[PDB]
């Protein structure tokens, strides 16, 4: 019968934790017995605490809550009520595989070992001896791979997965802004561990809070310590305008890089996206490979969806490869 | 008026005829039940006090027979854009740099109105009392709608209207829902009665 | 307009109360000014009599002054390189004053509201004429000395308004023979004439380099304490080492004492100090067989 | 879990700031009428005095507690806390600018016998130079390590907060709760981020960061018995910080991290091979003379590059040519971009 | 401060053109309306500093007799919203009340315009 | 609650909480603070910006003569979303992301709010920042099915291409039938990142009006009014020559004041042609 002493709470205890409860932001903790709590008013109180809560979450001050008439710490603020709800902390995956990725191999197994592998099989390094490396960044040229594709993927089989951008990280109103990427760095280290996204970092568009905010980055990656904070992927299509101060090889780790496509992944990507599609007769590279001299992984994308559109007017999923033409001056001519 | 709205309970005596949705209604000390609806008291409908003609206002005939269009002929001439079509243009942006024809001839037009021209300058929608301003504001509005036909005249509004705000210290928390319902309550006349919201500002 | 108190209930008003303004002007109460005396300043001296003569002669020959009909002079401008005597003649003409004094820093007097930095400059020369006589000393002026220019989007009139509040309080209307002002900025350029009316602040003196004497001069103050050899010449420790603005030579003492027990002797000699100098820069550069 | 019965005697109390003493005194409630009221039955008069916040209760509004005063957003700066692993045996390839970091950091230990014995007070600040490369910090992580002290940690920009005068009121906050505290330090990171020398007044552009900076170097020296704050600061430029930061006062003895040569080198990799399983004859000297002028805090990239070679060739050691395999991969191909000598003439 | 015209020194050109512009028509009004037109109201006296600005208004303020308000214009503005307008509508209903009447801002560049676009807080106060 | 915000209360035995959900205001904790009772929900944050920013004017079908225009974006904005079925067998990904280039007026703000309410969808604008990203995503999530539009300003650095393409971040990815809509004055203005075949699966084209379909815009806002038993509009379309939508709203509307002058109740022939004869400035 252990479950015999609970109920004297609602007859002892829950009249005092059970009232119309007030919520005010926690201050500056005196020792044990009391706190100060400065109310939704702006008035200071310094309140008393409870014997039987169990005191947690006092970081001077997190939204305490409080009692009505008495004044103490009745409770605590679970329901945290997360800052940046709109950080893309992902439960429901997006569509992309090993397989469908299935051009740049050597670069996604180099990014498939450095995020994945502390994770999928993380006994070989102390095993080995070596630490795991940080996150890397992965620049290229614009459409060479999805740059964020690499990444996506390697959220699909690990745990949290959380990104910026260099539009999250810059500031309008701010002048006040280097907060983004201390609280993205707070949120980010507390959950042990996610990976964050510096999303196309490019610094573009008075100047002085974009080099604090890039210093913030740069000291708030890598100041004094450390949870697990692998997954600093950064995607670029600009290495030669960033501040090279980022990577010492510690604030940023081995990083890797890829040629456009070449015309094994003209034909071995373009092969992807129409394996969807219904086209069969007169699938074909000579449109293909030496057609733009070079045709980025989008525009085989874009002349995959523009080609089944084209030829979707027209209401047939057919094979027609003229239609295919016409959507070849249609999106790039 | 002491900050918040809250819930109530009304007597059974008082009709259901008179409650609008800015009806000001008066409560009772220690309880908060209503008891009566009121006469509109909030601002001066101005009688005969601004003194220059719109003959010696020089030079300024085509704005003249604009703000003459479009703002005292359709409150006398009300019912013959009821006879072509074209509604009354609800209200009028005066932008003027450096100034020139501001305020003669929105001096001028408050001769011959007929119709309560209510002044007030755009600058003490702000108050020192927090969350007053909006119910200011729209007792000007209902000011002039229990005495129309009316001009409202609001000067200056880049006082209480800019484009950027501040959502952290309420030095503008307040002045960004002195222009939200404001913007809601120039929404709430499109029935047409007659409230003539004209407003001037050196810059735009 | 004046502070008087009022029952809480019955609300009508019992006594009066002097009146008042917050701490952070009350903060400015120094009591702990002389250790600093006008030995331990050297190499300045027509400084000291400058700004000596400019500030606590007034405070007690005013009259003798007034025999000769002059008006007495206004805030005294100590402005310098780097880092010469500022400070040091700050608290040390606020070390044997006799008087009250008080330590009015440059960024306390702007903050995040409109009205706290204005009222409290203004409760600043309140203080000090509700105490007066007292003497001001207004530290780094570059705080409140980024000046009016034609200002489109962004600009700033925050520190506009402490500034101009400031220098109105000092040379707006009549009553200023009370209070006496030493101001004490590392720059000058920065600064419009608004804050240099021939009146708001009297003399300009300057603060130079110490000269060819004056280093070995510093050098014998400071090491005063260490236990210094007899077979030591602070004449070559000058000569050798002239670039430095008197900041430096206080502490090519402290680390050449330093250094001295880091030897472990403890008695230190000429080459402690000689070579406590290749210390103060340094910034390496070796491979040097070929300086010849 | 019983504390039903000793809540009715507790009073919750509302602080409020005290003021002139007349005896009475005039409290401050920040939200209510800042009213005079006198002590309660047993706080000394000598206790209680202007500035400070004492609690006022709130059914005959008079005064019980006095209280410490308030830090609120930099609570989490403070002296960190339990603090990093490495220490002096780790941070390697230098021997001598430790030596000269180690006896200003370390003098509340033994030393001050020392320094109150032959007359000296030691240095306050220190300064560390270097390009982005070297234990800017690590040593710092180290002086962190043990310190027998405080470590209050405050990097760059949460000083750069914008309100126009607020990051001024951090500064002197930060310095407030750091005299509350005998034998504490500070430690600045990234201090370039407030820098841009001393500007023009026409479209000024870094004022409001001028005046954070410029009271700190109001309170690195002006009008105090100073406590014994031993500051030290680590940035990688120099003057773009002006002067009257970096004289002797506030400052002196400023370290120059430079790029470590042919024989401390080996020695860092040395910190490096303390790992890996490696195989029994390996030529680390070698190694030193193929990278030669890279940096200090990187050589774990050719450490980490190298198991990772090796753990991709399904080895369980670490052999040469992985070695100098990773010599080729992150020294040749990762020079392309990665600059340090963009810094270096910075130095 | 009893200061008079005397201690005004070189620049009697000015002070006797904003002795008349300024008190002129309180001594003789019917002159102006004689001519057909309605008096002056405002002067802005700039110019480099020192010069006898602050003062000059402190000899206008010894030599008249309706309530010279002088105020810096700095001293006007407080951290509470909406106040500094009800300072300055209670000063020139002040002004509404006592007639004729002179109100001396000095210094005004804290009230000093060409307005921003983006403070927000510290200027569209003002 | 609303002047002081915070709380934690009960609820009444007849209240069955489990309905009640989040941002749905009722209260009654009247002095103890317990609940009783539900009432008028009370416009939800949407429903703010949409009054508030009241610009979008329902508009329907109404469109001055594109049909072109109209087949394409509703090639593209009504079967990606009522009919996906065959494009999740068609092989097609998925259509989304439509750019408006075209002069200022004669399409913009009224293509995409028309087939936005033909469609019953939604129309929620981000054009300006001024009272309050990524807070809006969830919005148009629990919205399910959501349109978002922008702005065009260049004349009558990085403006909204920066949130457009931080949508398109979040977007790219992505609960599913939420369609951006750019409206610019030219395609050759904006960001290169947007130069991303295909980031803009759609890049439609507005021409300004040629004679005919400046007979039906005219045409359109001419049967706004009263005019007479014979107009024959062309002659008005005579002189269209680079005209703009907006340039014959206005137009229309100035034909009526023309007519309203001399306190006539019938537009005539000649108002128009003082209209379109006074507005070449
Ligand atoms: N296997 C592939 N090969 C080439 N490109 C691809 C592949 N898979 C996806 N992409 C394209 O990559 C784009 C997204 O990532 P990326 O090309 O890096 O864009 P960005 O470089 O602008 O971040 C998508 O438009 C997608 O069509
Ligand atoms: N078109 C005009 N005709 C005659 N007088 C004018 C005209 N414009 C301005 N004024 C005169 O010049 C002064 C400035 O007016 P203005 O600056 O336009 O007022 P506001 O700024 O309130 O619009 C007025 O007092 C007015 O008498
Ligand atoms: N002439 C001098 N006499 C004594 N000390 C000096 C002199 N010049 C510099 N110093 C030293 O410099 C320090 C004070 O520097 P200071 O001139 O106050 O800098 P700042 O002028 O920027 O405040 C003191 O430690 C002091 O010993
Ligand atoms: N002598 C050394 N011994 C060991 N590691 C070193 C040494 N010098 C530099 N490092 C490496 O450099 C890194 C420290 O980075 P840091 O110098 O703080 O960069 P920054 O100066 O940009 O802050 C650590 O990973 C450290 O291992
Ligand atoms: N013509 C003058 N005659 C005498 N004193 C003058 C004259 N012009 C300026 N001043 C000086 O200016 C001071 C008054 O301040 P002022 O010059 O008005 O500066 P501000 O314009 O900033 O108030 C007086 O104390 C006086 O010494
Ligand atoms: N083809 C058209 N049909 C109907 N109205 C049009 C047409 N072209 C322009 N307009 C007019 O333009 C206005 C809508 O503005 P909009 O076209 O969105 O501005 P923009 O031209 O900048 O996109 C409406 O009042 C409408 O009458």
């Amino acid at each position: 019968p252990l479950e015999e002493k609970q109920e004297e709470e609602r007859s002892k205890v829950d009249d005092l934790r059970g009232t119309p409860m007030s919520v005010g932001t926690l201050e500056e903790i005196i020792d044990d017995n009391h706190a100060i709590v400065s109310t939704s008013v702006g008035s200071e109180h310094y309140v008393s605490i409870l014997s039987f809560v169990d005191k947690d979450l006092l970081e001077p001050g997190c939204s305490v809550l409080l009692n009505h008439k008495v004044h103490a710490v009745i409770g605590v603020l679970m329901d945290d009520t997360d800052p940046l709800v709109t950080v893309m902390k992902v439960e429901k995956a997006p569509q992309e595989t090993y397989a469908d990725i299935g051009g740049l191999d050597n670069q996604i197994q180099e990014i498939k070992e450095s995020v994945e592998l502390p994770l999928t099989h993380p006994e070989y390094y102390e095993e080995m001896g070596i630490k795991p490396p940080k996150g890397v960044i992965l620049y290229g040229p614009p459409g060479t791979g999805k740059t964020l594709l690499a990444k996506a993927v390697a959220n699909q089989t690990s745990a949290t997965f959380l990104r910026v951008v260099g539009s999250e990280l810059i500031q309008k109103y701010l002048g006040d802004g280097p907060k983004l990427v201390r609280e993205l760095f707070r949120v980010a280290e507390e959950h042990a561990p996610s990976i964050v996204f510096i999303d196309e970092i490019d610094a573009i568009g008075g100047e002085r809070e974009i080099q604090r905010t890039m210093l913030e980055l740069l000291n708030q990656l890598d100041g004094f310590d450390s949870r697990g904070d692998v997954k600093v992927i950064m995607a670029t299509n600009r290495i030669e305008t960033l501040d090279p101060a980022l990577i010492r090889p510690g604030r940023i780790d081995r990083k890797i890089e890829f040629p456009l496509p070449d015309e094994k992944t003209k034909k071995r990507i373009f092969q992807i996206h129409t394996s969807r599609m219904t086209l069969a007769d007169d699938v074909t590279l000579d449109d293909l490979i030496m057609a733009k001299d070079d045709l980025s992984g989008a525009d085989i994308k874009a002349i995959c969806t523009e080609a089944g559109l084209m030829a979707l007017r027209e209401r047939r999923m057919k094979v027609t490869n003229e239609d295919f033409k016409k959507s070849k001056e249609n999106v790039l001519y | 008026t002491t900050g918040s709205n809250y819930y109530v309970r009304i007597l059974s005596t008082i009709d259901r005829e008179l409650l609008k949705p800015n009806a000001s209604v008066a409560l009772h000390k220690h309880s908060n039940a209503l008891v009566d609806v009121l006469p509109p008291e909030a601002m001066l409908t101005s009688d005969q006090k601004p003194d220059v003609m719109y003959a010696d206002i020089g030079g300024m005939d085509i704005q003249k027979q604009e703000v003459r269009e479009a703002v005292e002929l359709p409150l006398t001439h009300f019912e013959l854009y009821k006879q072509i079509g074209i509604d009354p243009p609800r209200g009028v942006l005066m932008y003027g740099p450096p100034g020139c024809g501001k305020t003669m001839l929105a001096k001028a037009v408050a001769h011959h109105t007929t119709a309560a021209f209510i002044r007030v300058v755009g600058s003490e929608f702000v108050q020192k009392y927090l969350g007053e301003g909006p119910r200011m504001v729209r007792d000007v509005f209902r000011l002039a709608k229990e005495n129309a036909p009316a001009i409202i005249f609001i000067d200056e509004i880049d006082a209480i209207a800019t484009k950027r705000f501040d959502a952290q210290t309420g030095a503008d928390r307040e002045v960004q829902r002195i222009l939200l319902e404001l913007l809601n309550q120039m929404d709430g006349f499109d029935q047409n009665v007659n409230v003539k919201v004209i407003m001037a500002t050196n810059r735009a | 307009g004046d502070l008087v108190g009022v029952n809480k209930d019955s609300y009508l008003i019992l006594e009066t109360l002097p009146t008042e303004y917050d701490s952070r002007v009350k903060a400015m109460e120094v009591d702990e000014r002389p250790t600093e005396q006008y030995s331990d300043i050297g190499g300045l001296d027509k400084q000291i009599q400058e700004l000596v003569e400019a500030i606590v002669l007034p405070m007690n020959h005013k009259e003798k002054f007034e025999n000769l009909g002059i008006q007495p002079p206004k805030g005294v401008l100590m402005y310098g390189p780097p880092g010469t005597g500022k400070t040091l003649l700050a608290r040390a003409c606020a070390a044997q004053t006799k008087a009250t004094f008080l330590k009015l820093a440059g960024p306390q007097l702007v903050q995040m509201f409109i009205g706290d930095g204005a009222k409290l400059v203004r409760d600043a020369f309140a203080l000090a004429k509700e105490k007066a006589p007292s003497i001001i000393f207004i530290d780094e002026l570059d705080a409140i000395g980024t000046k009016r220019f034609d200002s489109e989007k962004a600009g700033d009139r925050e520190v506009q308004r402490t500034m101009l509040e400031l220098l109105n309080q000092l040379d707006g209307f009549q009553p200023n023979t009370q209070v006496k002002v030493i101001a004490a900025t590392n720059r000058v350029d920065i600064l419009d004439p608004a804050l240099l009316r021939s009146g708001r602040l009297d003399r300009k003196i300057e603060f130079p380099m110490p000269n060819e004497e004056a280093r070995a001069r510093i050098m014998q103050i400071h090491s005063r304490k260490m236990n210094v050899s007899p077979d030591v010449n602070y004449e070559e420790l000058a000569r050798c080492t002239d670039d430095f603005n008197g900041a430096q030579c206080k502490a090519v003492c402290v680390e050449a004492g330093m250094i001295a027990l880091r030897r472990g002797a403890t008695e230190l000699t000429h080459e402690d100090y000689m070579e406590g100098i290749l210390e103060v820069q340094a910034k390496k550069k070796a491979n040097l067989q070929y300086y010849a | 879990a019983a504390d039903k019965q000793t809540l009715q005697s507790e009073q919750p109390l509302q602080v409020a700031r005290c003021t002139k003493i007349i005896p009475k005194y005039i409290i401050n409630v920040k939200q209510f009428a800042k009213f005079v009221v006198d002590l309660s039955d047993q706080v000394a008069p000598t206790d209680i005095e202007e500035g400070m916040r004492v609690g006022v209760d709130r059914n005959k509004y008079q005064i019980h507690i006095p209280l410490p005063p308030k830090i609120d957003p930099t609570v989490t700066m403070m002296q960190v806390e339990e603090k990093p692993d490495v220490t002096y045996s780790d941070v390697g390839g230098c021997k001598e600018q430790i030596e000269k970091l180690r006896e200003v950091v370390e003098t509340p230990l033994l030393h001050p016998e020392r320094f109150v014995n032959l007359g000296i007070e030691p240095p306050k600040g220190v300064l560390l130079f270097g390009p982005p490369g070297t234990g800017k910090t690590l040593c710092a992580r180290a002086v962190a390590n043990r310190t027998d002290a405080c470590f209050i940690r405050v990097i760059g920009s949460e000083l750069v907060q914008k309100y126009v005068g607020e990051g001024a009121r951090m500064v002197r906050e930060l310095f407030e709760m750091a005299r509350t505290k005998k034998a504490c330090l500070i430690f600045f990171d990234e201090i370039d981020a407030i820098g841009g020398a001393r500007f023009d007044d026409g479209a000024g552009g870094d004022n409001e960061v001028q005046r954070t900076m410029l009271e700190l170097i109001n309170q690195l020296d002006g009008f105090d018995p100073r406590g014994n704050i031993k500051v030290l600061m680590a940035t990688n430029r120099p003057d773009t910080l002006d002067p009257a930061l970096m004289r002797p006062g506030r400052l002196d003895r400023k370290i120059e991290f430079s790029l470590p040569d042919l024989e401390g080198r080996t020695h860092i990799f040395k910190i490096h091979a303390r790992s890996m399983s490696v195989e029994r004859d390996i030529r680390f000297e070698l190694l030193a003379r193929l990278c030669p002028n890279s940096t200090g805090a990187e050589i774990r990239s050719v450490c980490t590059e190298a198991g990772m070679f090796a753990i991709r060739a399904r080895r369980k050691i670490a052999t040469e040519k992985d070695f100098l395999e990773a010599v080729n991969k992150v020294i040749k191909s990762y020079a392309k971009f990665s600059a340090t000598p963009r810094y270096m003439t910075y130095n | 401060g009893n200061v008079s015209y005397s201690e005004i020194g070189g620049l009697s050109e000015q002070i006797r053109e904003l002795r008349e512009v300024i008190e002129l028509p309180l001594t003789n009004p019917e002159l102006f309306q004689r001519v057909g037109i309605i008096p002056p109201k405002g002067c802005l006296l700039y110019g480099p500093p020192g010069t006898g600005k602050t003062l000059l208004a402190r000899a206008v303020a010894s030599q008249l007799d309706c309530n010279f308000l002088k105020v810096v214009s700095s001293s006007i503005v407080d951290k509470y919203i909406g106040e500094s307008a009800r300072l300055i509508r209670e000063m020139f209903n002040y002004a509404r009340d006592h007639q004729p009447c002179i109100i001396f801002m000095d210094e005004i560049d804290a009230i000093g315009g060409r307005r921003f676009s983006e403070g927000t807080s510290a200027d569209r106060e003002i | 609650v609303h002047p002081e915000g915070k709380f934690v209360v009960d609820v009444d035995k007849n209240i069955d909480i489990n309905d009640v959900t989040p941002n749905c205001r009722v209260a009654l904790r009247n002095d103890s603070y317990t609940l009783h009772k539900i009432l008028p929900n009370k416009v939800d944050p949407l429903v703010s910006l949409m009054m508030v920013e009241k610009v979008p004017d329902s508009t329907y079908e109404m469109i001055g003569g594109l049909d072109k225009q109209i087949k394409e974006i509703k090639e593209v904005i009504e079967l990606p979303v009522k009919h996906p079925e065959l494009f999740e067998a068609l092989g097609i990904a998925q259509p989304k992301g439509v750019l408006l280039y075209g002069p200022p007026g004669t399409g913009k703000t009224l293509l995409a709010r028309a087939v936005a309410h033909h469609t019953d969808c939604t129309f929620i604008r981000v054009s300006g920042s001024e009272l309050v990203v990524r807070e809006l995503f969830v919005m148009a999530r629990e919205h399910a099915p959501s349109i978002i539009f922008m702005d065009e300003i260049d004349s009558i650095s990085g403006g909204d291409s920066e949130v457009q393409r931080t949508m398109l971040e979040l977007l790219n990815q992505l609960t599913k039938n939420i369609k951006v809509i750019m409206a610019t004055n030219r395609i050759d203005i904006l960001d290169s990142a947007l130069l991303r075949p295909g980031r803009i699966d759609r890049k439609i084209e507005f021409p300004p009006p040629n004679e005919e379909a400046r007979l039906d815009i005219l045409k359109i806002h001419s049967r706004k009014m009263n005019l007479t038993r014979g107009i024959n509009l062309r002659k008005i379309a005579e002189l269209m020559p680079g005209a703009s939508g907006a340039e014959v709203k206005g137009v229309c509307t100035e034909a009526g004041m023309y007519a309203l002058r001399e306190r006539r109740v019938h537009v005539t022939q000649e108002d128009f042609e003082m209209a379109v004869a006074k507005v070449m400035q």
